RNA sequence: AGCUUUACUGCAGGCUGUCGCUGAGGACUCUCACUCCGGGAGGAGGACACCGAUAGCCGGGC
RNA sequence: GACUCGUACGGUCACUGAAUCCUGCCCAGUGCAGGUAUCUGAACACCUCGUACAAGAGGACGAAGGACCUGUCAACGGCGG
RNA sequence: GAAACAUCUCAGUAUCGGGAGGAACAGAAAACGCAACGUGAUGUCGUUAGUAACCGCGAGUGAACGCGAUACAGCCCAAAC
């Protein structure tokens, strides 16, 4: 047979890659000696190409010009803070140590100084439940405990353009507005709808796949499409 | 009675033991940390490298290569083949490490020639080798009754044609008799059975 | 069929008639050191390994008699042709 | 469209140029290389044995 | 020839044990290789992982 | 190296195919996944035999996997005499 | 090709990568082993011989020592001091 659509991916070619020279900011998290001095202006609030939610551009003493990862509540003029002494109001970032348990967080890092990770899509948000001197567990919006150096810094609040998911794209082209903008080829060809030749589930004289479709974790690219390594599927029981 | 050199010999004979053994396992560290090719003024192993023709003098370099450990980084076949010919894993390739080393450091030298090489070690995943090159052009040399042969036209790119030590030592030229029937003069005079 | 245990016979070593005692050949064990051995070994590369790769063959309805035997006087055993039987029982 | 002569009508494209190395029309000017003589993508001279018969 | 599969035989790939890198005091501590985060100070991890070698299993992805 | 100037309101892999009323029963087989007293399960090292060595024979230990058990059909499919 | 075909064969061929010279390569024994009280660097030619050896012991594959010739040529380091 031929190669699978999810083995062309990997290629990187343009149809599959993102229009990155379209996109404005890497959102991350600033650096700072030490102190916390840091304190910024928000100038403006823009929409981000690369997230469908919008980013806070912000003027920090030192002349600094960046775009942030903008939560909810921030708007032009407020000022933001930065560093492990930060006051604990929405749109601020310090370590996890410093936040108060049971405070809404977002953009959280994964190791220390890694400018962020976690929690960074529309309206999601981190929850710090516990503190240590050694683990600061956060429950992650997928509802996974994830513990954490108290070190990792995080911003406080949750992020902007809550309820996205909640209007329907109604018709096709709103769709393809929006995948035009990602790392994402569309739109999506069934596998059962296909030649055997193209894809595992081709072929036949009617559409339904060949074999079952939860197919093992040790499978090959080529072969793995379907329910991969699923624990279970269907609604029932 | 001894020489210092063979104190340094006698050292390597086992690298894992000994100070050499802690010398190692700091060496490695700053190695595995420069390029593919690095000219060195001095022989890691002064013993072997005079033993193999090195010379402290002008048109003599040295320079320690690193290599990849492992069989060959072999692509799998896009097209027919019996299952004899669809290995990949397995396959090994004909010319050792310490050949291929030669060459790497040769093609940085485009001037130079390969004189010899020996081994310094190796880590969990590469080999090193110091390689010894001589400059045929050099006056220095040109005069040397010890050396000015390399300085021959016909000695040119000795190392890619085989003509190095470890070269004719992975041609199979190494005995004189018995199994060296497909090896000398030459493999390819013997319609490559090697 | 049933068969007795010893009878008196032709022993092609004493060129006389003595009672043999009839026994079942046990197969005896492989060493792994037979040339057959060393060349499965070499001879086995990658892909398909030729006549190595092949596998036992089926059997046959029913198997012949393979016995030993086995001359009391001197204590030598001797072979002899062997006769397709479903089931061989010795008298004793 | 017939994939024939009415798809011959879009063909004013230039790619295949006189060679600045081997004089031939084989430079493609959007690729900068010689598909004649490798030019531009070889310093040595593009040369294949299977030009001619094995044996010669 | 293309295609399929619980046809024959193999080949990638995945999982897994073992050896090398690899070190100090059947479960455990450690730091020094090695890995990663950090501009750096330095933090996390740590003889594991990665990588090289081998073995068993799965293996029309080829 | 793509995904990714992305981070679960994400994006990957599949099935179905707007709305409306709905979507029953079956986990035996096959698939996937989880577990597992016990059984099975390669090589290195280890023990025995063997060989002034070696080939080789046997043992002990036993990973994933399998047996066995469980979950799962908007998983492949099934819904008769 | 093996009257299929997987080892084998085609064949280390076709083709690809790198490079020298007017020739290249080889070369002064940790050789040979007509076992000797023998030969004496290396290529090459004739022979040894379709012999020994390999091989679903199938089809096929296939040397060497020696011998007769051609031409002959033997040296330099490392180390000890
Ligand atoms: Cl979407
Ligand atoms: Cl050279
Ligand atoms: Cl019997
Ligand atoms: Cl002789
Ligand atoms: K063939
Ligand atoms: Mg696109
Ligand atoms: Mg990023
Ligand atoms: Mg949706
Ligand atoms: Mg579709
Ligand atoms: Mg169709
Ligand atoms: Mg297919
Ligand atoms: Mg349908
Ligand atoms: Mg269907
Ligand atoms: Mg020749
Ligand atoms: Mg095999
Ligand atoms: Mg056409
Ligand atoms: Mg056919
Ligand atoms: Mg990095
Ligand atoms: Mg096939
Ligand atoms: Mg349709
Ligand atoms: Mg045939
Ligand atoms: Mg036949
Ligand atoms: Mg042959
Ligand atoms: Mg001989
Ligand atoms: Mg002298
Ligand atoms: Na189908
Ligand atoms: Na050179
Ligand atoms: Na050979
Ligand atoms: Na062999
Ligand atoms: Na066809
Ligand atoms: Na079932
Ligand atoms: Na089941
Ligand atoms: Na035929
Ligand atoms: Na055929
Ligand atoms: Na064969």
């Amino acid at each position: 047979g031929r190669r699978i659509q999810g083995q062309r991916r990997g290629r990187g070619t343009s149809t599959f890659r993102a229009p990155s020279h379209r996109y404005k900011a890497d959102l991350e998290h600033r650096k700072v000696e030490d102190g916390d001095v840091i304190a910024g202006t928000v100038v403006d609030i823009e929409h981000d190409p690369a997230r469908s939610a919008p980013v806070a551009a912000v003027e920090f003493e030192d002349g600094d010009r960046r775009l942030i990862l903008a939560p909810e509540g921030v708007g032009v003029g407020d000022e933001l803070q930065v560093g492990v002494s930060a006051e604990i109001a929405p749109g601020n970032t310090l370590p996890l140590a410093e936040i108060p348990e049971g405070v809404p967080v977002c953009n959280v890092e994964s190791s220390p100084g890694d400018g962020g990770k976690f929690a960074r899509a529309s309206g999601v948000n981190a929850q710090l439940l516990t503190h240590d001197r050694n683990v600061a567990v956060v429950k992650l919006p997928s509802g996974e405990m994830k513990r954490l150096d108290p070190q990792c810094r995080a911003t406080i609040g949750v992020v902007a353009g809550g309820g996205r998911t909640d209007k329907p794209f109604v018709k096709a082209g709103n769709k393809h507005h929006k995948m035009k903008a990602r790392g994402t080829k569309w739109p999506n060809v069934r596998g059962v709808a296909m030649n055997a030749v193209d894809h595992p589930f081709g072929g036949g004289g009617r559409q339904h796949p060949g074999k079952p479709k939860s197919i093992s974790r040790n499978a090959p690219p080529g072969r793995k499409v379907g329910d991969i390594a699923s624990k279970r599927t269907g609604r029932g029981g | 009675a001894r020489s210092a050199y063979s104190y340094i010999r006698d050292a390597w004979e086992n690298p894992g033991d000994g100070q050499l053994a802690e010398l190692q396992w700091q060496r490695q560290q700053e190695w595995r940390n420069e390029g593919a090719v690095e000219r060195i003024e001095r022989p890691t192993r002064l013993d072997k490298a005079r033993s193999q023709g090195y010379k402290a003098k002008q048109g003599v370099i040295v320079a320690r290569v690193s290599v990849r450990k492992g069989s060959a980084r072999k692509r799998r076949h896009k097209a027919g083949r019996r299952s004899k010919r669809q290995g990949v894993t397995r396959i090994t390739r004909r010319k050792d490490i310490q050949r291929v080393a030669e060459e790497r450091a040769s093609r940085t030298f485009p001037n130079l020639r390969v004189l010899n090489s020996y081994s310094v070690g190796q880590d969990g995943r590469q080999k090193w080798h110091e390689v010894i090159l001589i400059d045929p052009n050099h006056p220095a040399i040109q005069n040397d009754d010890d050396l000015s042969w390399i300085c021959a036209d016909d000695q040119a790119d000795r190392v890619f044609r085989g003509l190095t030590g470890a070269g004719r030592r992975n041609r199979g030229l190494s005995g004189k008799g018995k199994g060296s029937e497909k090896t000398r003069p030459s493999l390819r005079s013997n319609g490559g059975k090697g | 069929m049933q068969m007795p245990r010893r009878f008196n016979t032709y022993c092609p070593h004493c060129n006389e008639h003595q009672e043999h005692e009839v026994e079942k050949v046990r197969s005896g064990r492989q060493t792994g050191m037979k040339w057959i051995d060393r060349q499965r070994e070499r001879n086995s590369g990658i892909g398909n390994d030729g006549k190595f790769s092949k596998v036992p063959g089926g059997d046959k309805p029913t198997k012949k008699t393979d016995l030993k035997y086995r001359c009391g006087e001197c204590g030598k055993a001797h072979l002899r042709e062997g006769w397709r039987a479903g089931r061989l029982e010795f008298q004793e | 469209t017939g994939a024939g002569t009415p798809s011959q009508g879009k063909k004013n494209t230039t790619t295949h140029t006189k060679c600045r190395r081997c004089g031939e029309k084989s430079y493609h000017t959007k690729k900068k290389v010689c598909s004649s003589c490798g030019f531009g993508k070889s310093a040595k001279r593009r040369d294949y044995e299977w030009q001619s018969k094995a044996g010669e």
